C-alpha cells in the first residue's frame, strides 16, 4: 500500500547540481528500509544510484557515481532526496525512487525521464 | 535482509541477531534511552525516571573501567562455570535474550569485582604516580 | 617530596548542617486497608522494611532539638494533610439554623445542668420545595442562645463555615517514618542520657526515622517514644520559664478513658448526596466520660519526676504541682481523639502534690465537644460525626509538658503547671533523637603525585 | 569493629575514621547520591535537586582533568601556607570534618587554578597535536 | 533482641551441593554488620566458614574451604544463605548462623547437624 | 577593553570576538548550561528542560572521541567543499554565529561520520587488546 | 400525580458542556524513553503465547 | 498627574452567611463630588510639542 511518487526537472543542462525529491505515502519513512535511487539509460540495463537509510546507517552509494551523490532523507516531510552535481549529457536516464525491505524494492516509484541536454 | 551486507538498520534491529553481530550496532539502543493540568506530572514523572535510570547506568559504568567507552575490556577474569559453552559458538549461537536467561544467576557478583579491580587499579596507579 | 600537588578525592564523607524537604513513608500494612479509611496511605511512598540503621563511631555531632528543621516541616506536613482529607467531604452550610432546644428527657437537678440539649429544627430535604422537621442532640459546648421561647444556635455559625468529616477517614494515627532523599541522610544520637542540646557522642546514620505516629495531645502528650531506663526531663532553657519543659519518662502509665453513654447515629438528608449524621437517641442511663489513672503507678511516676526535677533545682527544694492557670478550654484540659471523637477531660486529680526534701484509681471528668477547631485558624472548623455504642480506649501515657510559674521573692517553693501550647511540642518529643545532614563530596588535598602528560 | 581488617562497611562509616582509612572507601558515598497529588510535586522537586547537585559535581569534575576516575592526582601546586601541618600527620591524624574545618577559607581558589591548569594542559595537548 | 533461625537439611547425600538459609528477625540486615557462617564437627572446635555483609564487602571465606562456599544476602527477605557444593561425609557438623557487630558474634542462629551421610 | 590584555570576562562575552579568540574561553559557556502551586509546574519543566538538553550534549559527546575534554581532535577528515575559505583567515576574520551560518548545510552528515569513526576505534583497539 | 428525578436521592447531577462533545478522536498510546512497544503483527494470534513474528 | 476621588466613604459588613462577608458602601460623610484629574498645561502643552516635533 506504500506510494512513491518522484518531483522535480527532467530536463537540465549538463554541467550543473541536479536534484529530483520523491514523496512517499502509505507507509513510514523510519522503516526497515532503504529509500534508494536507481536509474537506468534509455532503451540499456538499469543502474543502482544509491539509497539512504531511515534508522541510522550511513549512505552507501555506487563508486562509479564518483562522489557526486548524496541522497537526503527528510523525515518531517516523508521525502528522500536524489543530488546530481555535474551532470553530463550521458547521463540521460529513467530516475526512479524505491524502498528496499525484506523483500526486494517492492514500491518503486514511477521512474521520471531526466534528459539532460545543452 | 534490506540491512544484509552493510549490517544495520534501526534500534532494536539487532536484537533477533546473535550477539557478535548484535555486538557492533550498540550506539543507538544507547541513543534511544535518554531522548524518546494533571497530567503535567505523568509526564515529569516518566522524563526523570529516565534520566534517573541513565545516570544510575552511567554512574555504574562510570565507577568502573570505562566511563563512555561503550566497549570496555577490563582486568576481572572469568569464572567457565558460569558460562561453560563454547567460547566462539555464542558469538554464531546466541541472542542476547538467551544469554541473559544463561547467566541471570550469575549476576551482581561480577559487579562487586568490577569495583575491587577498579578500586584496585586507582591504589596501584597512586603509588606508581606517588613514587615517580 | 615538598613540591606537594593536590588531589581531589570524590565521594568523600564530609556533610553538613542544612534544612531539606522530607519524604514520607508507611507501613505496608496499613496500606492493606482498601480506599484509605485513615488518611494518606497513597500520598507517602511504602516503607522498605528494616532498613540501614549503620552505625558511625568516633564521631561527635552537636544537637539542637529547639531550634531543629524538620519539626516545623512535620507541623506544616499534618496541617496540610489534615486540610486535604476533608475537600471531599460534606460542608455544613445549610446547618446553621434557628434550632429549637430543650433539655433531653432526664430527671435532672437543678444544680447539675444537662450536658445534652436536645434540638429540633427544620431543614432542607431533597428536594427544594420541601423542608422537613427534624431533631438532634448536641453538646452545651455546641450551642449558644441567639437572642418566653428558648431558641439556639451552633456557635460557629457567626464565624466559619463547617466540615463534617467523612465517617470513612478516621482519624487514629498510623506510624510515620520520616526519610531523607538522595544526598541527604538523618543523623540520629543514640546516646542514652541525652538532654537535647550538645555534643552526642555515639550518633549513627540512618536512611528512614522510626515509627512516630501523630498523636493529637495538649497535656500528658500519649504513645511517644519512653526512654531507656531514666526520667529525662528536656527544655530550651531550665532557668528560663516562659520555655515548655518535656518530661519523657520511662515506664509508660496505662490511662484508660470511655464514654459511657451509648449513642445513636442518625442519617439526615441535607440534600442530593449529602449526609449529615446527627444523634439520636441515648439508649442506656445518662452518665459522663471520664478518664481512669492508676493512683500508685502515678504517685510513682511523680516520684520519679520529682527525684529528676531537684537535680535542676537543688536539693532542698520543696516542688509543688497545680492545674492550668486558665485560657481556652484545649489548653486547660488535656485533649485528644480516641475512637474518632474528642475529649477534653480535668487534670486537676493529677496534679495536686507538694513535695518536701526528705489499688485505688484515679477517676477525672471529662466533656465531649462535637465541633472542634484545633490549630486555631480563622475560618475552618471540623464537626465530628458522634459514633455508635459505648466507647473505650486504653493508652500509655508517655510525657509530660509542664511549666514553671514565674517565681520570685525568695520562695523556696517551685511549682509546676501542666500547659499545652503548641502542637509543635508533641513532634518535638519524638524528632530529638534525629537531625538532617547534607553530604558533601569532593574534598581535597595535598599529597604527593604530579599527573603525567 | 566488625569491618575491622578488611576496612569496610556500609556508606558514612568510614567518617569517624582518619581520612587515610576512608580515602580506601569512596565508591559507595558516591554510590549513595543519586539513587537513594501535590506531595508528587514535593518528590519531584527532591528527585530533580539530587540529580542537579550530582550533575553540578560531575561537570565541576569533567572540566578539571579527571572526569569519573575518583582520584586524580594533577598539575597544581600545593601552597604550604595552606595545610601548615605535617604531611603524613593529617592522614593518621584527622578526620575529613577536621580537615574540611581547617581549609574552609583556602576555597574556591584551589577550583580556578584547576581550570587554569586544565585549559593549559589541553592549549598545550592541542599544539603538540598540531605541530605532529 | 536480634533473633537468628536456620532453615535446611540436616541430612544429604555426600558429593552434592549443600544450601542452607538463616532468617533473621529482631533487627535490620543492612547494618554495621557480618552475617555469617561458622561450623563445628561433632566433639570438635568451631570452624569459621565466612561471611557476607550488610554494606557492599565482597564476601572473604576461610581459603579452607576450597572455593566451594557461596553466601548470599537476602536484603529483601532479611536472610542469608550458605553454599557448599561437592560435600563429603567429613563434612558432617553443627552449622551457626551469626552476626559479627562491634562486639564479637552476639546473637547467633541455633545451630543445626547436618550428617552429610550417603 | 577591560579584559585586553589577559583575554577573558564573563560569558558570551567572546561572542563578538573572533572564534580564534573565543576557543581560550569555553569553561563558562558550558558552565552555564546547568546550574543557571502550578507555578512549580514551569520551573520544574524548565529544570528537567534544562537538565534534558545537557544530557543530550553530553551523550553526544561522550559517542565520540571525547567524554569531556571540551578540545577534541579526531580521525575524520575534513571536505574542502563544506569550508572553502582559507583556513587560518577564519580564526582571525569570523565570529562563531557567521561560522554556523556558513555550515547549516554541512551538518547532521559530520556526526554520522564522527560515529563511524568512533564505532571504527572501538573495534580496532577491541582486535589490538584481543591479539595481545 | 407528581414525579421527581430518578437521581435526586442518590447523588448530584452534573450537566455535559454543550461544547465538549463525547465523539471519540484516536489515542495513539506512545512509550516514553527506556521502554519500547512491541506489536505483535502475527495474521493468526489468538491472545495468547509466542508471537513469532 | 493627580488623581482623587474626594467623595469620603464608610465600608460597612454585611453578613452574607457564615464567615461571608461582604463590603457595601455606608455614608458619604460630607460634600458629594466628582472624581478628576489634574495635570499641568505647561508642561503637557510642551510634551505635545515634542511629540508633534
Ligand atoms: C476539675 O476538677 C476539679 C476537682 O473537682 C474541679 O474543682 C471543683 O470545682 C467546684 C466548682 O467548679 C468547686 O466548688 C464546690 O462546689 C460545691 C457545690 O456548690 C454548691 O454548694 C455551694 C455551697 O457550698 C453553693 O454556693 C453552690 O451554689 C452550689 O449549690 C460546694 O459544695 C463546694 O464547697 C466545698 O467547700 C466548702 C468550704 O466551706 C465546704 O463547706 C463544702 O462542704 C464543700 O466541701 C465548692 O464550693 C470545688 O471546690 C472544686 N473541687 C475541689 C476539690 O476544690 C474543677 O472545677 C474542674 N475543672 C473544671 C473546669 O470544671
Ligand atoms: C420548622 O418549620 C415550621 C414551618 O415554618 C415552623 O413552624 C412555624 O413557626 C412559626 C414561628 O413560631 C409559627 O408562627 C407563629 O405560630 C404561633 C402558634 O401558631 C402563633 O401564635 C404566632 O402568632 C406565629 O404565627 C408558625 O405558626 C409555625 N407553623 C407551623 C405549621 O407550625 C417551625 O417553627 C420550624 N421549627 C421547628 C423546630 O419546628
Ligand atoms: C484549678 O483548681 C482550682 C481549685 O484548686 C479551680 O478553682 C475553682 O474554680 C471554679 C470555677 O473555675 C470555682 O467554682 C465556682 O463555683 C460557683 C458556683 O456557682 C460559681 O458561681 C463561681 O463563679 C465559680 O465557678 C471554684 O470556687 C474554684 N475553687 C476555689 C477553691 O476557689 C480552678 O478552676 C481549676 N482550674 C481548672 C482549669 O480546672
Ligand atoms: C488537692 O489534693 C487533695 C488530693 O490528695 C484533695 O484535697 C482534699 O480536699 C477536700 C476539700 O473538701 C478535703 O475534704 C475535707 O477536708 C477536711 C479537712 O480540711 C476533712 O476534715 C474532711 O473530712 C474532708 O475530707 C480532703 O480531705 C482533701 N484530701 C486530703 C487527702 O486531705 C483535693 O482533691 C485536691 N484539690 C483539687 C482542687 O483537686
Ligand atoms: C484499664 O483497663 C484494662 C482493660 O484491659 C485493665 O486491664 C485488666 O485489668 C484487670 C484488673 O487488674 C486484670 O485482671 C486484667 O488482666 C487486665 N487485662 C489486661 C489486658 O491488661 C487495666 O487494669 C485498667 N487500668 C486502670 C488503671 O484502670
Ligand atoms: C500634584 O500633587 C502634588 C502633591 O505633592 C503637587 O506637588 C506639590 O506642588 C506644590 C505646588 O507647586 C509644591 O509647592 C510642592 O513642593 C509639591 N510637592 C511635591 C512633593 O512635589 C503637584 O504640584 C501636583 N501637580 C499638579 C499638576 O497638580
Ligand atoms: C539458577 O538458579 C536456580 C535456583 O534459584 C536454578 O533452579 C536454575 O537451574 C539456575 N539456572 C541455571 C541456568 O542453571
Ligand atoms: C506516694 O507514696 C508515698 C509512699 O507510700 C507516700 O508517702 C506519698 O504520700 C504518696 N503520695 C501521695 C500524693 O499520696
Ligand atoms: C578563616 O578566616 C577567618 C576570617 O574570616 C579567620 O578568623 C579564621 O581564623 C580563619 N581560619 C583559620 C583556621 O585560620
Ligand atoms: C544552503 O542550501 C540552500 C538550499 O537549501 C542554498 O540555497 C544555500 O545557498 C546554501 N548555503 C550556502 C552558504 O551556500
Ligand atoms: C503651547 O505653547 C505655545 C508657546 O506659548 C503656544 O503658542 C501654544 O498655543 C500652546 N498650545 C496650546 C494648545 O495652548
Amino acid at each position: 500500500q506504500v506510494q512513491l511518487v518522484e518531483s522535480g526537472p527532467g530536463l537540465v543542462r549538463p554541467s550543473e547540481t541536479l536534484s529530483l525529491t520523491c514523496a512517499v505515502s502509505g507507509a513510514s519513512i523510519r522503516t526497515k528500509a532503504w529509500w534508494s535511487w536507481i536509474r537506468q539509460p534509455p532503451g540499456k540495463g538499469l543502474e543502482w544510484i544509491g539509497y539512504v537509510s531511515g534508522g541510522w546507517d550511513l549512505p552507501n552509494y555506487n563508486p562509479s557515481l564518483k562522489n557526486r551523490v548524496i541522497i537526503l532523507k527528510d523525515t518531517s516531510l516523508n521525502q528522500f532526496s536524489l543530488r546530481l552535481t555535474s551532470v553530463t549529457a550521458a547521463d540521460t536516464a529513467l530516475y526512479y525512487c524505491a524502498r528496499e525491505g525484506p523483500e526486494d524494492f517492492d514500491v518503486w516509484g514511477p521512474g521520471f525521464l531526466v534528459t539532460v541536454s545543452s | 535482509a534490506v540491512g544484509i551486507g552493510a549490517v544495520f538498520l534501526g534500534f532494536l534491529g539487532a536484537a533477533g541477531s546473535t550477539m557478535g553481530a548484535a555486538s557492533m550496532t550498540l550506539t543507538v539502543q544507547a541513543r534511544n534511552l535518554l531522548s524518546g493540568t494533571v497530567w503535567g506530572i505523568k509526564q515529569l514523572q516518566a522524563r526523570v525516571l529516565a534520566v534517573e535510570r541513565y545516570l544510575r547506568d552511567q554512574q555504574l559504568l562510570g565507577i568502573w573501567g570505562c566511563s563512555g567507552k561503550l566497549i570496555c575490556c577490563t582486568n576481572v577474569p572469568w569464572n567457565s562455570s558460569w558460562s561453560n559453552r563454547n567460547l566462539s559458538e555464542i558469538w554464531d549461537n546466541m541472542t542476547w535474550l538467551q544469554w541473559d536467561k544463561e547467566i541471570s544467576n550469575y549476576t551482581q557478583i561480577i559487579y562487586g569485582l568490577l569495583e575491587e579491580s577498579q578500586n584496585q587499579q586507582e591504589k596501584n596507579e597512586q603509588d606508581l604516580l606517588a613514587l615517580d | 617530596a615538598e613540591n606537594l600537588w593536590v588531589t581531589v578525592y570524590y565521594g568523600v564523607p564530609v556533610w553538613k548542617d542544612a534544612e531539606t524537604t522530607l519524604f514520607c513513608a508507611s507501613d505496608a500494612k496499613a496500606y492493606e486497608t482498601e480506599k484509605h479509611n485513615v488518611w494518606a496511605t497513597h500520598a507517602c511512598v511504602p516503607t522498605d522494611p528494616n532498613p540501614q540503621e549503620i552505625h558511625l563511631e568516633n564521631v561527635t555531632e552537636e544537637f539542637n532539638m529547639w531550634k531543629n528543621n524538620m519539626v516545623e516541616q512535620m507541623h506544616t506536613d499534618i496541617i496540610s494533610l489534615w486540610d486535604q482529607s476533608l475537600k471531599p467531604c460534606v460542608k455544613l452550610t445549610p446547618l446553621c439554623v434557628t434550632l429549637q432546644c430543650t433539655n433531653v428527657t432526664n430527671n435532672i437537678t437543678d444544680d447539675m445542668r444537662g450536658e445534652l440539649k436536645n434540638c429540633s429544627f427544620n431543614m432542607t430535604t431533597e428536594l427544594r420545595d420541601k423542608k422537613q422537621k427534624v431533631y438532634s442532640l448536641f453538646y452545651r459546648l455546641d450551642v449558644v442562645q441567639i437572642n418566653s421561647n428558648k431558641e439556639y444556635r451552633l456557635i460557629n455559625c457567626n464565624t466559619s463555615a463547617c466540615t463534617q468529616a467523612c465517617p470513612k477517614v478516621s482519624f487514629e494515627p498510623i506510624p510515620i517514618h520520616y526519610c531523607a532523599p538522595a544526598g541527604f541522610a538523618i543523623l540520629k544520637c543514640k546516646d542514652k542520657k541525652f538532654n537535647g542540646t550538645g555534643p552526642c557522642p555515639s550518633v549513627s546514620t540512618v536512611q528512614c526515622t522510626h515509627g512516630i505516629k501523630p498523636v493529637v495531645s495538649t497535656q500528658l502528650l500519649l504513645n511517644g517514644s519512653l526512654a531507656e531506663e531514666e526520667v529525662m526531663i528536656r527544655s530550651e532553657n531550665i532557668t528560663n520559664n516562659a520555655k515548655n519543659i518535656l518530661v519523657q519518662f520511662n515506664t509508660p502509665v496505662q490511662i484508660n478513658c470511655t464514654r459511657p453513654n451509648n449513642n445513636t447515629r442518625k442519617s439526615i438528608r441535607i440534600g442530593p448526596g449529602q449526609a449529615f449524621y446527627a444523634t439520636g437517641d441515648i439508649i442506656g442511663d445518662i452518665r459522663q466520660a471520664h478518664c481512669n489513672v492508676s493512683k500508685a503507678t502515678w504517685n510513682e511516676t511523680l516520684g520519679k519526676v520529682v527525684k529528676q526535677l531537684r537535680k535542676h533545682f537543688g536539693n532542698n527544694t520543696i516542688i509543688r504541682f497545680a492545674n492550668s492557670s486558665g485560657g481556652d478550654l484545649e489548653v486547660t484540659t488535656h485533649s485528644f481523639n480516641c475512637g474518632g471523637e474528642f475529649f477534653y477531660c480535668n487534670t486537676s486529680g493529677l496534679f495536686n502534690s507538694t513535695w518536701i526534701s526528705n489499688n485505688d484509681s484515679i477517676t477525672l471528668p471529662c466533656r465531649i465537644k462535637q465541633i472542634i477547631n484545633m490549630w486555631q485558624r480563622i475560618g475552618q472548623c471540623m464537626y465530628a460525626p458522634p459514633i455508635q455504642g459505648v466507647i473505650r480506649c486504653v493508652s500509655n501515657i508517655t510525657g509530660l509538658i509542664l511549666t514553671r510559674d514565674g517565681g520570685s521573692t525568695n520562695s523556696t517553693t517551685e511549682t509546676f503547671r501542666p500547659g499545652g501550647g503548641d502542637m509543635r511540642d508533641n513532634w518535638r518529643s519524638e524528632l530529638y533523637k534525629y537531625k538532617v545532614v547534607k553530604i558533601e563530596p569532593l574534598g581535597v588535598a595535598p599529597t604527593r603525585c604530579k599527573r603525567r602528560v
